[PDB]
């Protein structure tokens, strides 16, 4: 039963046959900011299904040399369709999002990503002591390759990196990964330009392999914005 | 992207199909442009004869 | 299930989904189901109310419009020199002469109807003096009985035959012929044989046959020739349809069977019913500004 | 009813009721588009909904298209199926459709 | 307005609103759910 | 407040005035609001009970009268070497060449009415023979019907478009066509662009186009030559009417477009609507004794 | 009391000391779509206080010599702020305008402006059969100018334009004008980039005059869309 | 005398007298004294 799950937002629809659950980060689902919990006293703008739409990213390439692929959300949609235009236009966003992860092969390949959220991946660099500057962490909607997978990029480690929400892509087992984000900030709305709350990261834990003949094994990422709202309306910084 | 094996075929086809939905109408009836003759057809001077 | 449907349906608003085991926009084309997946489904819908009436596609409207079925001329002259049509005719009724009526009841298996039938006549001097006001016969010879062999042949006292005697400075003449078939419905197609030889024709269900129209102009001839045309319109009414069909694709080429050729190139050649595009990526009327 | 999308030169008859999909080296890219053009010779004319359609003059409602993949059970693949409303030109690549 | 005595005379009957279109879209001996349809 | 009426209004005695602060006869015209002040306040009036119907100027008495719409003139001659009508004409449908019936609508901005049609044929001898009683066919080929191409193409048949057939000799032809515009109401004027790229028309609504009516002589030709006039009458009825206009005063040029000249001196000069006086002090037609 | 008005549309304001009342074109206010006429059955977006709000032209010089100006709705419209970007966006859309006209002078000054909102103001050329092009048509945010107001650039007059919702700039009196127009089509939505349901005119019928020293007397236009809707999601026409 | 099935076929309606010129007269939000107007 549970292999097959439809996802519908606004105008969009995914199917999958081959599904593993899906994951509820932490357990909450996407919600407005209700009125106890406000700053920000100018009545917001919900556009609903204008941007509460799954968003396709252009698909990587699964190679054998692969290290791994990170987004940066709110970075990788700032720019795409009604999304970009609410947040080029408001100071102030917040949404949740729903994760789509797409991989799949034949019956006589096999590999295994994990599919990871982590909230506030402030990254580190490697063998200097200069922080990380703007271009190493704003990539958009290309996203970036991991440097050492093995630490996360950030000196810590992958195997402990289940603490975070997360699914496997098994080729054995399944072709998607579903992962459903909440808000996740300190602040109750946030500049959408400067801060990243969750990092997408798609690392290939067993590489891809098999003795058939080989095709192109991409990995797409499908994303829907949840419950946006934008607040401080002004000229476009765009 | 489209992945198969070795010994599937490398090239796969889609049909695609379409209906209307139940919320659909039609108005004002007329000549269809699919059809038409420029003369008579075989055997119909015989439906004289 | 059987429902009357007097207007298009209504679109009810709809939310955001993510249900875990439910893929409405999935379907299984293999069942030769149509695919039921309901637009709120696909998208995010408002409300809406719909008042568009169905009326104009019922079956009844779509038929019942009178059509030209048999169109015939003919010299109304003194023939006794001539080797023709001599101030009569004879037409053995059939549907399937002029290719937009046909086409039409060819949608359909099986049809009963009613046959309202229009009379049409016009004349013409031959190469004038004016144009005669005259009376035509129009007999109806049902099957085996014996059609006219001439103008004034005894044939046309109709004594058990319908007749109807019209003028040319009349309304078009009009009546209506009942559903005759021998069966409860007209075979539009029939795949099998008329006869219980190996010979008969194919095609046509003998339990269709009209008959014939026989049509004289009444008055002794002039001493001036006319060219007189006949129009004959049916509309089918009170009509019930069963089993709908893939319409016509290329040209009718008889009357007699559903053979084909095609058109020499597309649109409706033979290997190519649409037309031509430059690729499966180009679109033929795009908007650029 | 089918679709006559292969309405190309060198598709003939049956073959231009199927749409052949090959693996690609690239990312993202086209593989067909569908004129809507109900009206004017195209993939929709000769459909039960073309053919009924054009003994009228005025329409109004949704239109449902599905595509049945008949590659083999161990072919994979996800596809994005776009529909755009009037105004601007057909869109070409994948970022524009997606909208 | 008929007055003649044959019924098949009548004008045309325009007035049959039934529909039952799963006798084409749906012919299927187990009607399909809005779980996957196979 | 919408209230029902049938007669003008009743006038009530007024006395003297002469109080503070009351200025009936005082108005501000920059708020867009018409004169309040009622006759009883200006000046002491009597009482009137007033009879006078207003249902002369109900807009359903207004518009619906039949107005020439359309007026062809065509040879009825053996064409075989003519260039031309061949029996037979095609008129794309519109309201707009002939002014009195152009200018009443014209009045309004949205219309939606049904239309009666009265079609009127009259016959004249090519330069004496007697005038033949010749039968017509006027056939509506809706938008993306085919036109027909001759005389006796078989487009004629009329398998699914409606044809009316008439003669000459019978009371003018009349049917309904209903209101048929695939919005709510037809748009008189039209700020806007027909197509979706540049160049398409400017000032005409694509959501109005009616179609073409196509009118043939049935009759084969005689050996003499005959003018054929058709003249076709629309009255507007079931009317209802939005947002009243300036009435046209300058003459139409066109029927495609609201171009303008005017007269080259007044009246309906570009410069000067109304003829000339002599001065503002000038009475044109006093009264002298 | 009537001469103080203050009209608030989200984060706008207008305030005028000096107004003759306000016109409510053929009486009616403006209202969202209801589900009894609506057409498009997907669900519009319906962006509120991001396009309900004042957009303010550029304003134009009152000469002695002038013809008077118009500007077409959407059209002057369909590039500015929120509202140009959901109608770049949509295929359909729906509002009404509220239209606020404001020019001032000096007790010493005369002239009268009319200022009349025209639904389906279908332009004639002069002098000659060819009709109107599309650039003579589109003028967007600048607008144009009267080739011969006297009969309204239609062959009709300028004597009868009262018959249209309208107010008086007359300088003595007051120095603002307000129409509130409903949505005003046969259709229950349009295409916005095809179709101009209103035309603003504004016609110096008495010209601008004094005896003290000049000044530049600017005309106004600040114009509200109001309850805007938009249907049919997709690429940005633009 | 009607006896078309459709109708659109009937003769001219006449009869509607409701009127509201104010719509066109006085378009004013603030209805104005029978007071000066401003
Ligand atoms: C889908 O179609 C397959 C079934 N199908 C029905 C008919 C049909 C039935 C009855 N009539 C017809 C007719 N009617 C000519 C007519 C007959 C008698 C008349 O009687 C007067 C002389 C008194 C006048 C005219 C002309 C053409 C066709 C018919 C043909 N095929
Ligand atoms: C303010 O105006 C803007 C709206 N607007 C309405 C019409 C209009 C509608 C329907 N009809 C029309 C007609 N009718 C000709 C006709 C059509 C069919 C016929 O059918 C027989 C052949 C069976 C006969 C005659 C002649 C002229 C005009 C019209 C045009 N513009």
């Amino acid at each position: 039963s549970d292999r097959v799950l439809q996802l519908k937002l606004g105008n969009s629809a995914i199917v999958t046959q081959e599904a593993a659950n899906y994951c509820c980060a932490y357990g909450e689902w996407p919600n407005y900011l209700p009125d106890h919990e406000a700053v920000a006293i100018d009545k917001p703008t919900q556009p609903e299904t204008a941007t509460d739409r799954f968003y396709t990213l252009k698909s990587v390439k699964w190679e054998t040399g692969s290290t791994g692929w990170w987004w940066k959300l709110p970075d990788a949609l700032n720019n795409i369709g009604m999304f970009g235009q609410n947040v080029q236009h408001h100071y102030l966003y917040r949404s949740g999002f729903l994760i789509h992860v797409q991989c799949n092969a034949t019956k006589f390949h096999q590999g295994a990503l994990l599919v990871v959220a982590i909230p506030e991946h402030q990254r580190g660099a490697h063998n200097t002591n200069t922080s990380p500057g703007f271009d190493d962490i704003m990539k958009g909607e290309e996203g970036g390759t991991f440097n050492h997978p093995y630490v996360l990029d950030d000196g810590t480690s992958l195997a402990c990196a289940t603490i975070f929400p997360h699914q496997w892509i098994n080729l054995r087992t399944n072709n998607s990964a579903t992962i459903v984000l909440p808000w996740m900030n300190a602040a109750p709305m946030d500049f959408p330009l400067r801060h990243n709350q969750w990092t997408l990261a798609i690392i290939p834990v067993v590489p891809l392999g098999t003795r058939t003949t080989s095709s192109m094994v991409p990995i797409t990422v499908s994303i829907a914005p949840m419950c946006c709202e934008f607040n401080g309306l002004r000229h476009a910084i765009t | 992207n489209l992945i198969v094996p070795s010994e599937s075929s490398d090239t796969c086809s889609l049909i695609g199909f379409i209906a209307a939905k139940d919320d659909f109408s039609l108005r004002l009836m007329r000549d269809s442009p699919d059809i038409g003759q420029l003369d008579h057809l075989h055997a119909a001077e015989a439906a004289y004869q | 299930i059987e429902s009357i449907i007097k207007t298009a349906t209504d679109t009810v608003k709809s939310e955001i989904n993510a249900e875990l085991g439910v893929v409405p926009s999935l379907n299984a084309v293999e069942t030769g189901a149509t695919s039921n997946t309901e637009p709120e489904e696909a998208i995010q819908t408002r409300t809406v109310i719909n008042q568009h009436g169905v009326s104009e596609t019922l079956v009844e409207n779509f038929l019942s419009r009178a059509a030209l079925v048999s169109k015939r001329s003919f010299e109304y002259k003194d023939h006794t020199s001539s080797t023709a049509d001599k101030n009569f005719f004879k037409w053995t009724i059939n549907t399937r002469s002029f290719v937009q009526l046909r086409r039409k009841l060819e949608l359909f298996t099986y049809l009963r109807f009613d046959a309202e039938i229009t009379i049409l006549t016009t004349v013409a001097v031959n190469g004038y003096v004016g144009l005669p006001d005259l009376t035509l016969q129009a007999m109806f010879v049902p099957t085996g009985a014996l059609t006219p062999e001439k103008q004034d042949s005894f044939h046309w006292q109709s004594g058990s035959n319908a007749s109807v005697f019209f003028k040319i400075s009349d309304p078009p003449a009009r009546i209506t012929i009942p559903f005759m078939c021998i069966n409860s419905a007209y075979s539009v197609f029939y795949d099998g044989f008329a006869g219980f030889e190996k010979n008969g024709l194919y095609g046509i269900n003998p339990a269709d046959t009209i008959g014939n129209l026989c049509v004289r102009i009444v008055n002794e001839h002039q001493p001036v020739g006319f060219t007189v045309t006949v129009r004959v319109y049916m509309k089918p009414k009170h009509i019930k349809a069963w089993a709908p069909r893939p319409p016509r694709t290329l040209p009718y080429m008889s009357i007699a069977n559903a053979n084909y050729k095609g058109k020499e190139r597309a649109p409706n050649a033979l290997s190519a019913i649409i037309g031509n595009r430059d690729s499966v990526k180009t679109m033929p009327h795009n908007i650029v500004n | 009813s089918m679709m006559e999308i292969n309405n190309t030169e060198s598709a003939v008859g049956m073959e231009r009721l199927k749409v052949d999909i090959s693996a690609l080296t690239d990312v993202d890219q086209l593989l067909f588009n569908i004129p809507l053009d109900i009206q004017l010779d195209g993939p929709l004319r000769n459909t039960l909904v073309g053919n009924i359609s054009r003994y009228y003059t005025h329409w109004s409602g949704s239109l449902e298209m599905t595509f049945m993949f008949c590659g083999s059970f161990m072919a994979a693949g996800k596809l994005i199926l776009c529909y755009t409303p009037p105004g601007g030109s057909c869109p070409t690549t994948r970022e524009t459709a997606m909208l | 307005i008929n007055f003649y005595k044959d019924s098949y005379a009548a004008s045309a009957s325009k007035q049959d609103f039934s529909q039952d279109p799963s006798k084409f879209t749906e012919p299927v001996v187990e009607g399909l759910k809005a779980a996957p349809v196979l």
